[PDB]
């Protein structure tokens, strides 16, 4: 169980830790978050008080180094940090535990939700898609734009998905026009899972990160990879079963954890009623088709 | 975007552009079989490609036997109809590619977007126009020439003969939806109207009747009779 502390709390702020979230006054005495289980990727996130706008956060693995947060009164952001003197980190993180200073991540043993959303997400490649290689943790905020949204513009602070696009030549074969077109199995197989991938875990990893991203964030580029991973799946007559299966179920407990008040931003209607109803794969998601028609009528 | 009423002179600029009308293209006669049932029997079909500036028309012909063995023929319809545009736009030289494709109907954006990737300077368009090139195949030489085609074959025509030689393309194309437009509404009165005095004829390198200037002026008010009296007719008003 791994640590994350704080040096100080100045500002009022709602501090995310994964899928949990704790109200931080001005000044109160947190230092911050512990019992972390090892063996995930972890989000910690930010929302001040004073500005609703502007969601923030650091994605990490305390596997990879001792990492705190940090207030910078210049850049008026928390900012996570390495600490390369284990001996002082211990040494930090021990005082602050006795004087019961910590929060301790709230998870129910029963409860796998997170690992059921990080399944296939690895830091190494999150470091990959949030290119910044002199830290080990990665930023995000609401207003990254995505590589595919600049084509259509500062390329530092940019989310670098893999590009998608159904009217493309990396999509359509010459000569297969209409067949690549109405069945994207070629575009899903060769090109992106043989080609680009390499295999369906780095596919639905990216897929897993790009929703965190839009829920977490509510990252509008975020959200379109997410609908466009979903959609080469679901408009491919030929997927391997085993990634159909589990598929249903990543897409099932994403939909399980989905704020229902922001189901209306966060989901788009044509990319859901296509994949549930008249898509290759419209009977072969039914977990998923079973919690949407369930707790999303509306939108269908 | 869309092509409309706001955007109408653009058709007569210097631009190159082709409109492309697919309604013609997938064509059947729908019969009772011996068991009682219903089946189509496909017939020759022809897409429409028509330079607006210049009045001349691509008429490639759809020969019944690339339906053979297929599924989903109106949708196959749509992209057959990509291919031979795309198969067209690169048979011309380069000077001569159109620099905008308008189709007449939205279902064609999307087949005519993705076989035209290699083009991605040509413009793909839809309209709010509600052009009558469906009755194209009322031209008694276009409709002979599709019906005894034995293969797919390409016919180039001028379907404005030699207007432009005395009008503007704005006119000449204006003349041409008008007589569309009364072939489609009443087929049979249009023809009469176009062939009642028979001292006028069609020259055999042309589609339409030699009308003196006077002439195409009473011809165009029997054609907007036609039109408003149907119109009337349709909705008893």
């Amino acid at each position: 169980m791994n640590t994350v502390p704080f040096t100080s709390a100045p500002i009022e702020v709602t501090i995310g830790i994964d899928q949990y979230s704790f109200n931080v006054k001005e000044n109160q005495p947190f230092h911050g978050i512990k019992d972390i289980p090892i063996g995930h990727v972890h989000v910690i996130h930010f929302q001040h008080a004073d500005n609703s706008s502007m969601r923030y956060g650091y994605w990490f693995d305390c596997r990879m180094g001792n990492f705190y947060i940090q207030y910078d009164p210049k850049d008026g952001l928390y900012k996570m940090m390495e600490e390369r003197d284990g001996a002082k980190f211990e040494n930090i993180v021990h005082n602050f535990k006795e004087r019961q200073m910590m929060v301790s991540y709230p998870k129910i043993d029963e409860d796998d939700t997170w690992y059921n959303l990080t399944e296939f997400v690895q830091m190494d490649k999150i470091r990959k898609i949030v290119r910044k290689d002199e830290n080990q943790f990665s930023y995000v905020d609401s207003s990254m734009t995505t590589v595919q949204e600049n084509e259509l513009s500062d390329p530092a602070h940019s989310l670098n998905y893999t590009v998608i696009n159904f009217k493309s030549r990396e999509a359509i074969r010459p000569g297969h026009e209409m067949e690549d077109f109405l069945d994207k199995s070629y575009y899903l197989n060769t090109v992106m899972l043989q080609g680009i991938f390499k295999n369906s875990s780095n596919y639905f990893g990216e897929l897993q990160f790009a929703f965190l991203n839009a829920m977490f964030f509510g990252n509008y580029g975020s959200s379109l990879q997410w609908h466009a991973m979903i959609e080469l799946i679901c408009s491919s007559a030929t997927v391997p079963k085993h990634m159909l299966d589990k598929l249903d179920e990543i897409l099932y407990y994403q939909i399980k954890t989905l704020p229902e008040q922001y189901s209306d931003i966060l989901l788009n209607e044509r990319v859901w009623n296509i994949c549930l109803y008249s898509s290759f794969q419209k009977n072969s998601l039914h977990n998923t088709e079973k919690i949407m028609e369930n707790k999303y009528p509306e939108l269908l | 975007g869309a092509m409309n009423s706001s955007n109408y002179a653009e058709l007569f600029n210097n631009d190159i552009k082709l409109f492309v009308d697919d309604t013609n293209v997938y064509r059947v006669t729908v019969h009772k079989t011996f068991e009682g049932n219903v089946a189509t029997k496909a017939i020759n079909g022809c897409i429409f490609t028509l330079n607006p500036k210049t009045g001349h028309l691509f008429l490639k012909i759809i020969h019944t036997s690339v339906w053979a063995g297929q599924k989903r023929l109106s949708q196959l319809a749509k992209w057959k109809t990509a291919e031979e545009v795309s198969a067209l736009v690169r048979s011309l030289p380069k000077e001569e590619q159109p620099k905008q494709i308008i189709v007449t109907r939205k279902a064609m954006l999307d087949p005519l977007e993705v076989h035209m990737l290699d083009f991605p300077n040509i413009a793909i368009r839809p309209t709010e126009l509600r052009l009558p090139f469906s009755a194209a195949m009322s031209i008694d030489k276009l409709s002979d020439v599709v019906m005894k085609a034995t293969e797919p074959q390409m016919v180039l025509f001028n379907i404005y003969d030699d207007w432009l030689d005395r009008i503007s393309s704005y006119t000449a194309f204006s003349r041409l939806t008008l007589l569309l437009r009364a072939l489609k509404t009443n087929e049979e009165s249009a023809k009469m109207i176009l062939l009642s005095d028979p001292t006028i004829t069609i020259k055999s390198y042309h589609l339409w009747p030699s009308f003196t200037d006077e002439q195409w002026i009473t011809i165009e008010s029997q054609m907007r009779d036609l039109i408003l009296t149907e119109y009337g007719r349709k909705y008893n008003v």
